[PDB]
DNA sequence: TGCGAAATTCCATGACA
DNA sequence: ATTGTCATGGAATTTCGCA
DNA sequence: TGCGAAATTCCATGACA
DNA sequence: ATTGTCATGGAATTTCGCA
């Protein structure tokens, strides 16, 4: 834009160029005496190359790119031009970290009845004990009642074998699990359809979704650790002891044990609660139905000062799962198809695939 | 006197020898006295070790105050007595040759022996895989005397597998001839 | 204490036992009709065994152990007895997690002059490039100026070889590093004594102490990642490009590049700042001395609501470095010998060894 | 006219062939025109590739606006001209057989040639390891004309290694006889 | 003596594995 | 015998250009 | 109708690799 | 086509025992 700069040198006003400054010609280039010093005003036709050259030195963000440019040049709304470049640098978009936190977590309603929802997951590999390396953890959502099964691998075969023993007691409406090879298999889907069990899956690489079982994994390990202090790690024989120990342990916030929430009566275990001895099983089952409904339910916490929530059509980027050494931590921009809830979203990547992801594994693409 | 409750008394007994299925020959039968809930464990023998191996699984879910059985060798052994003493379980025995349990229990054990027999005919070597379905059937079976099924009495909720189809349990003339053909 | 319980049954008042309750005898045991129900009052001589039996079921904390006990018994100040037991359970003390956060971080003063303090660390293993797997990062504390050296291992030999090339420019007062094999060696101590360089070491397993270099490690990798997008990871030839790129990059908060803080003048690099062209080198060096002193210094952040700060004589526990599977995450209690600063401490473990640790790798032993 | 600054002009030259030390035979000498700061890189030849390999290390710390050298083959080559063009470095040459630099620089290059000679005598094969100490010596050497050392002029601070001991630099009668013994 | 917009400053967020 | 750091891009706040 | 102490509730912290 | 959870032990607050 040498035409735009011509009128400037003459002396007549152009939108963006402050009138109170002296625009002169020197060394065959339009200059301006600014408070900071004399800066070259490059023609609009040159500014993109300049912004790009400055940015490409260390692939710097807004201010660091501006501070370089400002050493030599001046032009109206420089940062608008810096930001246009940042938003078009594929390398910056896929390598840089987010600076916007996810919206506050959801506290899904507790399943209403026992056997409405199970949460399943594997712990392991653990030190080999009796040829076993893994533990299948099954947590009833409503009660917290846990069933532990030692396995030789986190396989479909071992899950099916174990779940066939569990399901002899009662059959669940839904089985929630993560996207582990063992649960996403066709053989497992077949095993569940065959029984009227609905398989629900967590968003990928988001274990907080399986929070219920994950949290119980912590207790199982903490207790095994304690019981194995100063002894070899022979956990296989402890699984039943741990299962019974935990299923009969008070949750200080509920003032109930998973056993009590499942049966409404302690069995012949130490310190069994005697409070309903004079009640009939019906009077007892009535009180249990009342306890199950009145349990404490946590509320969503306050959103952090700089949180972001998904919007349909928003350009968002998925986190690379197992990023190789010296490779980007982010995927290329994607479009938000549907906002399932404020923490779960459906995205369409560049390939054309529909993915249901957690906002924890997303960042909103910067500079729009 | 305090009302009857679950885990007050478990009635245990062995069914078998049955035709071998997955190397197993017996079924240890555990029936909760109050609810009538049934747990079935396949064993390879009616021994104390097989009883202890099986009951160790059950007693990881709930411990009964009393275990009731006949004077079978597996239950009268000092090993079984030591196991129960360790768990604070009182052992109880019926008089030899006079097996007394309870009306509900006697009736339940009858349904078990009959339901097993019904499904054995045709597939006498496939019963290992059927124990979970047999158990769900038995536990979602309406009690005419109590108005509720053993699943309802134990959990205080309806089951996701209601067994509304009240089957024959009595062998068909076709199953009778097929059953008398196996006994050869 | 059957003597203590005798006076109770009679009817005369004992300190701790509320007078308004009816203390009777039944089944050969002292009982009490409490609002919750009738509870057995065990003799003081029995309470320790009871508390221990309840606790040992699932090695539960205060409330969960109390809720079990309270099902059968009642005695004055039950929790005092529960807490005495918790504080004596070695398994609980070494396995349980802390619930008290560290005090707020210190923001050590920026070194006054260049070469006063260097921060050194290794990045790697990286994808092999020209037989090289590691990068030796040397950050001047005052300026941020970085020197990158490709190495075949994080060895003393490679550090010495590299540092001999660096030290041809200037010799530093102090070299701060972590406790890596390469820097804690006798050969390295010898190399530094030989030069008047004082070796300073970070508390073990606390990379925030080497914060200055660690943070620069992030930039080096972010830039290498960007420059290697869609190309094989041949980083060896990029080290000089990256070094120059970063040393000449603006720190938006300082409004200076590490080069400018080291020399007070840009070299012949793109967008070199021309602001001191008319100044003499002396006028320029004078302004540089003024810039170096006026740089922004961050302040310690507010302490979290539930923070803990070390006290001499306090029973504290060190974190197990590489805890084996199913093994405790904590060491046995230790005594705080000296509080070096509110974030660094000297501890004496059970062995009798003096260790200078970070409070981030400590937890205050619960129940005193 | 604008005052002299660091990185305005680097004066480069080769010293050697020297007795081989760690396979190296030459020293490329870089002297900043303004501060008089010296950088010494050992090469295996006075070639363009060895000059480019060495200067690529230096130009990763700071880039001079101008490089000044004599008409040596390594500096007059089109490869060296392409390298400098890429870095925006202007090349400058002294007239053949008439090597002009600057007073400060001519004097510095003299101290370099003499300091190297002084330490070569006795250990002519150990000079590779000495280049860092030689460089620190040279850069913490007080300038009578400027009042400051090259370390002070470049960094604007005192050095942690002040070379207060102003050594002879002139060979002792013992070093003279030992030097004339090597030349055999 | 005050407006609208641009420039600058602030600062939470996240990563140095 | 030691100790976090700072690029980043929206938001908040200050400054600029004009009157 | 209010005191001091015990009991209960709250809730940040950290780990499920 | 889904979604965090909850034991833990100091601190805060409520309740108890007595008057
Ligand atoms: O529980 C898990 C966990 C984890 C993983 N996986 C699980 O099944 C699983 O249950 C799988 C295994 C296969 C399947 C796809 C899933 N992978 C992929 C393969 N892989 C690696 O990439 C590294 C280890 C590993 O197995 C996980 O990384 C890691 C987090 N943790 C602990 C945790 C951390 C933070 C929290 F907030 C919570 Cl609540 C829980
Ligand atoms: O920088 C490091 C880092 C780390 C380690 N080490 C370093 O030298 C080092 O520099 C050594 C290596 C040997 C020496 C004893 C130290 N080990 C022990 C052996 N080892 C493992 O136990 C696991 C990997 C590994 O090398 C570290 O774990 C991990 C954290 N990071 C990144 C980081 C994380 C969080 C932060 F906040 C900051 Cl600022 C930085
Ligand atoms: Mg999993
Ligand atoms: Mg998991
Ligand atoms: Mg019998
Ligand atoms: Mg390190
Ligand atoms: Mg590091
Ligand atoms: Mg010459
Ligand atoms: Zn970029
Ligand atoms: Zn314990």
């Amino acid at each position: 834009l040498d035409a735009e700069l011509d009128q400037l040198l003459q002396g007549h006003y152009i939108k963006g160029y402050p009138k109170q400054y002296t625009y002169f010609l020197e060394d065959g280039k339009v200059k301006v005496s600014r408070p900071e010093g004399v800066k070259i005003i490059p023609p609009q036709s040159d500014r993109q190359k300049i912004v790009l050259q400055a940015h490409n030195l260390a692939h710097t963000g807004r201010e660091a790119t501006l501070l370089k440019i400002a050493n030599l040049y001046w032009w109206p709304n420089m940062r608008k031009d810096v930001v246009k470049q940042l938003g078009r640098c594929q390398q910056c978009l896929i390598t840089n970290a987010s600076n916007k936190a996810s919206g506050p977590i959801l506290r899904p309603d507790r399943p209403q009845k026992p056997f409405d929802k199970f949460f399943i997951d594997y712990i392991g590999p653990l030190p080999p004990s009796q040829g076993y390396l893994y533990v299948l953890v099954v947590v009833d959502g409503m009660t917290g009642f846990t069933w532990l099964y030692p396995t030789k691998a986190p396989s479909t075969s071992a899950t099916v074998k174990s779940l066939n023993v569990l399901t002899s007691i009662a059959i669940p409406k839904v089985i929630h699990s993560d996207q582990g090879a063992a649960f996403t298999s066709s053989t497992f889907a077949e095993w569940a359809k065959e029984r009227g069990i609905h398989l629900e899956f967590s968003t990928p690489y988001h274990p907080q979704s399986s929070g219920k079982v994950e949290r119980k994994n912590s207790d199982i390990k903490r207790l095994l650790t304690k019981l194995l202090v100063g002894r070899p790690t022979k956990w296989y024989d402890l699984l039943p002891v741990v299962q019974l120990a935990l299923n009969n342990t008070y949750s200080p916030v509920l003032k109930y044990t998973p056993h009590q929430l499942l049966f409404g009566i302690d069995s012949n275990t130490p310190f069994a609660n005697q409070d309903t001895l004079d009640l009939t099983r019906e009077e007892e089952l009535s009180l249990l139905q009342e306890i199950r409904t009145s349990l404490y339910h946590p509320s969503t916490p306050p959103a952090s000062s700089r949180s972001w929530s998904p919007v349909v059509g928003q350009l968002v980027q998925e986190r690379v799962a197992r990023p190789a050494s010296l490779r980007p931590r982010w995927h290329k921009p994607s479009t938000v198809l549907k906002v399932l809830n404020p923490r779960t979203v459906v995205i369409l990547d560049h390939l054309g695939n529909n993915r249901t992801v957690s906002i924890d594994n997303l960042k909103p693409t910067s500079h729009q | 006197d305090r009302p009857q409750k679950p885990f007050d008394k478990f009635f245990i007994d062995y069914i078998g020898p049955l035709p071998p299925s997955q190397g197993y020959l017996y079924v240890l039968v555990v029936v909760d006295g109050m609810t009538g809930f049934t747990w079935l464990y396949p064993t390879k023998a009616p021994s104390t070790s097989a009883t202890v191996k099986s009951l160790n699984v059950l007693t990881s879910i709930a411990i009964p105050k009393v275990i009731h059985s006949d004077q079978g060798a597996a239950f009268t052994s000092s090993t079984f007595a030591e196991w129960a003493k360790e768990r604070g379980i009182h052992l109880e025995f019926s008089t030899p040759y006079h097996p007394q349990s309870s009306g509900k229990v006697e009736r339940k054990n009858s349904d078990i022996k009959r339901l097993l027999t019904k499904l054995l005919v045709g597939r006498p070597t496939k019963w290992y895989d059927l124990l979970p379905v047999v158990q769900l059937a038995l536990n979602n079976t309406y009690s005419p005397v109590l108005k509720y099924t053993p699943h309802q009495l134990l959990f205080g909720i309806d089951s996701n597998t209601p067994f509304a189809n009240q089957d024959t349990l009595d062998l068909t003339r076709e199953e009778e001839l097929s059953l008398l053909q196996e006994i050869r």
